[PDB]
RNA sequence: UUUGCUCCACACAAUAUAGAUGGAUACGAAUAAGGCGUCCUUGUGGCGUCGCUGAACCAUAGCAGGCUAGCAACGGUGCACUUGGCGGAAAGGCCUUGGGUGCUUGCUGGCGAAUUGCAAUGUCAUUUUGCGUGGGGAUAAAUCAUUUGUAUACGACUUAGA
RNA sequence: GCAGUCAAGCGUUCAUAGCGACAUUGCUUUUUGAUUCUUCGAUGUCGGCUCUUCCUAUCAUACCGAAGCAGAAUUCGGUAA
RNA sequence: AGAACUGGCGAUGCGGGAUGAACCGAACGUAGAGUUAAGGUGCCGGAAUACACGCUCAUCAGACACCACAAAAGGUGUUAG
RNA sequence: GGCCAGCAUCAGUUUUGGUGGCAGGAUAAAUCCAUAGGAAUGUAGCUUGCCUCGGUAAGUAUUAUAGCCUGUG
């Protein structure tokens, strides 16, 4: 559709956020994921907590080092739940991932670029309600992650920044409106009613 | 955490020059020759990179360097390394260092006596190691062909592959340790019989 | 096998004005004011007139409908709890050892501190919670008296002061030995 | 110091609550709810508009906010007969839903050269409003 | 089984010279065909009378029509059912619109709720019932209350693209 | 070591491309609830309104977009200059000022287009690099060998030397 | 070898604190058997020494529930490698 | 370990059962276009994040024949009888 | 007439749509119309008891100031 895709992944079920970008990874469409912390898994957050440290015991035996690879962090999390959907060894393997860019908050570009959703992992849309569920943040500061704090933070002053843009935003559509209500009722208006405008 | 800048002191101690350089006597030593004149203009760019720490910088620390010819040492280039600065305020803080460019900084405001400090420092070397002196491994027998300071099973038959927590011939020394509580029983003083 | 309306009723007297947004709630009457979240629960809020509200589930299992009555509880102790209030009535218990009860600060705490506890030279100490408060009582002999509009917060506050008094090592049936909630009621007397 | 309780105020499955149909022979047409089967089906009728008399699975349709007097279980003339009565289609002729379906309709219906001159009429207005604001 | 149609089958004994006019019995059945129908057919005669296919003969298979499909009607529904450890008897209520609707839920709610597939089951009793306040299992009166009505909340459109550019809503 | 380095500029040349072909079009939060407008007592407030999809919004006509005239507007936009200010999460971008200049399809005109032959992507992007030119700027070091021993099997480490 | 279910009994009284007959359902693969699939142009035996790591059906240590737990001691159970 | 009848493997690839002598499907000259079998269709990965009714929330859920195990006995969890 | 294409008309194979005429059946079943009878998840009216001048409630009341059900045609 357009030549990058940002996904704001709050409210999101990473194993539907994680099928549904990597399909279009291997497309060609280029995605950057955004908030991984705000991230949801279905299941209350004590199961995931254990679902986590069942990966967390498995290593190689010789040597801890050559052996599977723990990472906390949400964007990271989530890749992983991602990379298991793309055949990464193959180079259209590579390929594909490379497209793809996970992140633990928004930082610059994406901030004042526009974010959208994918419905069909849209959490809110998808579980029924009542279910239990978890978010990404309290998981991975959970198992090590160490910079929930300082994402909440520089975010709530980015949320401070961007509320004001709005404002700002929505001020200038309502004279936008204004003016264009006093274009209401011409000539060239009554037309485009007419051809459907 | 990430560092967004440093800022110099206008004259710099041959001393730290000299850590600068890995062939002090044939260079040119140029080092900071440019950075010295950012102080020319009535100020101007440094106030900015010291504002700049300011306004951001949730932590400050100041880069000090020891006086090390005065000190029976040969080895006349000096050790530079950073000090995190704990106290008030970030703003504080930086006015405090900038305060103390070129300026010098005395152990005795920094430790008061029977105070508990850590040490923290590279360990003597000693080199490759065998595995008896090196992990403290029990000697084999006397009677054991092909030698003793060994270990004598260095794994059971699977998991195939020695594994990393058995003891094997190493380097041994020149480690970093930080080790505690260490009292401090004298706050010497140079002037001073 | 979903019960396709089910609801309840929530009474409102003559001094609050209990309000919800999204299920935000917040009820407020003569003897200040407490609020509680209740957005984990997907019930619908009615008004119905200053002295009525109904709370009630489409649809549901019987998990959900459960969940109902709990709601209209935990919201009319809110009310009750700013118009009369609690008052959890606690009395030592021991067989020898005085248990001898004060109440501390440091940092601007209120503490409440135990000491000798079937003897202990340990030094047993439950925070006082905010909300709640505590007289000790003149005329009733080892008597200890926590108030306040949160029957969550007095309550847990007792039970927090009564815990910290458990006994190991011992026959708990002969070691009795305590402080223990000993009445349950309300602040406005009378009722 | 009222009290102040929110609402949420649903459309309702009852007699006489119109729906649009969403899939089917039918789509796009409105009907209106007769009888009341169980939690997902219930029965339509829609003789103004052509749908036949049926069973249908709520899923299937979209509730409207309009509404008219209906006897529980009432038979197809007796539909038709309410619903004129009632004037059920102007009154969704002019709600914003179908004024927007309608749009979307007429949009999808333009020739090239009718799209062509929409073009023009929007250099057009875009002129003068870009102008408009910019003087106050 | 799949989606069912409602046959009245007719057969009879073939006849034998010293008793020509055989009996005729009649079995409605719910299949969705004659061909299984037919086969339903002869399957409970066999578990009725002396005969079997062989000796047998359909005299007449005709499809039943629902009265009136579009009036709505609680029906009481009288299934034997076969369980994993012993048979049963059972009685459900079923409200919809047509015999043939009903025996298509039933044959599902045995399939879920018991783990009944079609063999298993036998429907014994299929029956309109008539005056309300005979219907018993209360799921079923729930939705006889006078001027009865219910929201849906949590509304969910099923989007058409991947992406959008909301954030939705579940109101209705 | 044969005039080398760097930044800006254009020029030639190579070499490429995980895949331009109107526009990645910025609150937040909730979903058993919200957006917007308006009003007020500024609140968990009143009143109006919207959703049911971006099927939108913006842009879009001119030799792949040529050469030209005029009118009505005083608007829009590209560009390089300039004013004041914001942004450190990876800020490397955003906003505001003022004159200059181009275009304007807001409207009305004059010319042009063919033969690329009935289609042939019919070439309009952006990567890195090399070589001259001249518009600014800048004039180091590391290695070997020698040497220390806070180091060392050899390498490595750590000193020292106009 | 280890762990259950039924509960007649045992335990002054009292089935189940702790035990538990007659039965009966299991698990385990450091017992021994049964098998003979792989190795007979060769996979170095028993034990000890040394050293690592794993299992838990936990002997100790941490925190707990139970008792025919007064105290002390002990026993049964849980989270626990 | 040993018989009966057939079908197979051995001697046989091809599609399915991730994997696999014997299961399912189907038996091979070189190829094009079509349709299928067994088995599938969120992503890996061709193919509906299809439709429909229920049920199920597990602090070691479950997830498709051969097949890669679980029983007696219990539950005032929930469902229908 | 060497190479490679485009389109047209056809042929073999095939895939995917639009549309016309018929035959069955309870000569579909329904809706609809007519007609008889009925009931309640009882419409009008009536009664009665509170109730800010009617609205509620609980009684009668079978089409009235809604309607539905069943059979027959
Ligand atoms: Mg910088
Ligand atoms: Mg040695
Ligand atoms: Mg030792
Ligand atoms: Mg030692
Ligand atoms: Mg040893
Ligand atoms: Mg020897
Ligand atoms: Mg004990
Ligand atoms: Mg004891
Ligand atoms: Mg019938
Ligand atoms: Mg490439
Ligand atoms: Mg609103
Ligand atoms: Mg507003
Ligand atoms: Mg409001
Ligand atoms: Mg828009
Ligand atoms: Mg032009
Ligand atoms: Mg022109
Ligand atoms: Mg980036
Ligand atoms: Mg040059
Ligand atoms: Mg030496
Ligand atoms: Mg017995
Ligand atoms: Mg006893
Ligand atoms: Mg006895
Ligand atoms: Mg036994
Ligand atoms: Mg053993
Ligand atoms: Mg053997
Ligand atoms: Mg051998
Ligand atoms: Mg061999
Ligand atoms: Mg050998
Ligand atoms: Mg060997
Ligand atoms: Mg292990
Ligand atoms: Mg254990
Ligand atoms: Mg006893
Ligand atoms: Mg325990
Ligand atoms: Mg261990
Ligand atoms: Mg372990
Ligand atoms: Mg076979
Ligand atoms: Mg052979
Ligand atoms: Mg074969
Ligand atoms: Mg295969
Ligand atoms: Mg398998
Ligand atoms: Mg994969
Ligand atoms: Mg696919
Ligand atoms: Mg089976
Ligand atoms: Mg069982
Ligand atoms: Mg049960
Ligand atoms: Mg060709
Ligand atoms: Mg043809
Ligand atoms: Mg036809
Ligand atoms: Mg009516």
């Amino acid at each position: 559709v357009e030549p990058v895709v940002v996904i704001d992944g709050k409210g999101h079920l990473v194993g539907r956020l994680a099928s549904v970008v990597a399909k279009q990874l291997l497309n060609g469409q280029k995605i950057v994921v955004v908030r991984a912390e705000e991230l949801n898994i279905s299941g209350e957050f004590f199961r995931n907590k254990l679902k986590y440290h069942d990966f967390l015991r498995k290593a190689t035996a010789f040597n801890k080092t050559r052996g599977p690879f723990h990472f906390r962090a949400p964007s990271r999390i989530f890749y992983k739940a991602l990379r298991g959907m793309v055949s990464h060894k193959t180079a259209r393997g590579k390929a594909a991932l490379e497209r793809l860019k996970v992140f633990e908050g928004i930082p610059p570009p994406y901030d004042k670029k526009k974010r959208v959703v994918v419905p069909q992992a849209l959490r809110v849309l998808r579980l029924k309600p009542g279910r239990k569920y978890t978010t990404l943040g309290k998981l991975s500061t959970s198992v090590g992650w160490k910079y929930e704090d300082v994402v909440a933070k520089l975010e709530a002053k980015r949320k401070v920044s961007s509320a004001e843009y709005y404002a700002k935003k929505r001020a200038f559509t309502k004279k936008v409106a204004s003016a264009n209500a006093t274009a209401a009722e011409s000539d060239v208006a009554k037309q485009l009613a007419a051809l459907g405008y | 955490l990430r560092s967004l800048t440093t800022v110099w002191a206008e004259h710099l101690s041959d001393e730290v020059k000299r850590r600068f350089y890995k062939n002090w006597y044939k260079s040119k030593k140029k080092a900071f020759t440019k950075y010295s004149a950012k102080y020319a203009q009535d100020g101007a760019g440094i106030e900015r990179e010291l504002a700049r720490i300011k306004k951001y910088a949730s932590v400050v620390r100041v880069l000090v360097h020891t006086q090390i010819r005065k000190t029976p040492l040969a080895q006349k280039k000096a050790h530079l390394a950073e000090i995190q600065l704990n106290g008030g305020s970030i703003s504080e803080k930086v006015d405090w260092a900038r305060e103390h460019f070129e300026k010098t900084v005395a152990v005795d405001s920094v430790f008061e006596q029977n105070e508990m400090i850590d040490a923290i420092a590279v360990t003597k070397g000693h080199g490759f190691e065998g595995v008896t002196h090196r992990w403290g491994t029990k000697k084999l027998p006397r009677k054991t062909h092909r030698g003793l300071r060994k270990v004598a099973c260095i794994g059971a038959w699977h998991p195939a592959h020695v594994m990393w927590s058995v003891a094997r011939a190493g380097q041994r020394g020149y480690h970093s340790r930080t080790s505690i509580n260490h009292k401090i029983y004298r706050v010497g003083k140079g002037d001073d019989e | 096998m979903k019960y396709i309306q089910t609801e309840q009723q929530i009474e409102v007297p003559e001094g609050v004005t209990v309000s919800i947004k999204s299920r935000i709630v917040k009820v407020v009457g003569p003897r200040g004011t407490l609020t509680k979240n209740l957005k984990h629960i997907d019930v619908t809020f009615t008004k119905v007139n200053n002295q009525l509200i109904k709370v009630a589930v489409h649809n549901g299992g019987r998990k959900h409908v459960a969940a109902l009555r709990t709601v209209k509880s935990l919201v009319d102790n809110m009310i009750t709890g700013v118009t009369k209030g609690y008052k959890y009535k606690m009395r030592y218990v021991y067989a020898h050892f005085p248990i001898n009860v004060n109440i501390v600060e440091k940092d601007g705490a209120k503490f409440i501190e135990v000491r000798n506890f079937l003897g202990d030279k340990k030094i047993r100490n439950v925070p006082v919670r905010d909300g709640v408060t505590i007289e000790f009582s003149t005329n009733v002999k080892d008597e200890i008296v926590l108030s306040g509009n949160s029957v969550e917060d007095v309550s847990q506050n007792a039970a927090d002061l009564q815990q910290i008094c458990r006994v190991r090592n011992k026959d708990i049936r002969k070691f009795l030995d305590g402080i223990y909630v000993s009445h349950k009621g309300f602040i406005t007397e009378d009722l | 110091t009222d009290s102040i309780v929110k609402a949420s105020n649903w459309r309702l499955v009852e007699v006489g609550r119109v729906v649009l149909i969403k899939k089917g022979q039918s789509a796009g047409k409105l009907a209106a709810i007769v009888e009341i089967i169980d939690q997902k089906k219930v029965l339509i009728d829609g003789p103004k508009a052509g749908v036949p008399r049926q069973a249908i699975n709520l899923g299937q349709v979209v509730l409207t906010p309009l509404t008219f007097a209906l006897p529980r279980g009432a038979r197809t003339a007796t539909v038709s007969k309410k619903w004129a009565a009632a004037a059920v289609c102007e009154k969704w002729a002019a709600s914003s839903w179908a004024k927007k379906i309608a749009q979307r309709e007429r949009r999808a219906a333009l020739t090239d050269f009718e799209r062509f001159q929409v073009m023009v009429l929007r250099k057009q207005k875009r002129y003068t409003v870009k102008k408009a604001l910019a003087k106050a | 089984m799949a989606h069912f149609k409602e046959y009245q089958v007719i057969g009879r004994r073939l006849p034998t010279e010293s008793v020509p006019e055989p009996k005729l019995f009649r079995m409605r059945i719910f299949a969705s065909n004659e061909v299984i129908a037919k086969s339903r057919y002869w399957y409970f005669l066999q578990k009725l009378h002396k005969v079997k296919k062989a000796s047998g003969e359909i005299v007449s298979i005709n499809q039943i029509n629902e009265a009136h499909p579009t009036k709505v009607k609680n029906f009481g529904v009288w299934v034997r059912y076969d369980s994993r450890s012993g048979t049963h008897n059972m009685y459900k209520e079923i409200r919809d619109v047509s015999r043939v609707a009903a025996v298509e839920t039933l044959y599902q709610d045995m399939a879920a709720r018991h783990r009944a597939r079609f063999r298993s089951i036998h429907i014994l009793k299929v029956a309109e019932i008539e005056k309300t306040a005979d219907v018993k299992r209360q799921y079923v009166k729930q939705f006889l209350t006078k001027d009865l009505k219910f929201p849906l909340p949590h509304r969910v459109q099923k989007s058409t693209k991947t992406f959008s550019y909301k954030r939705p809503s579940t109101f209705y």
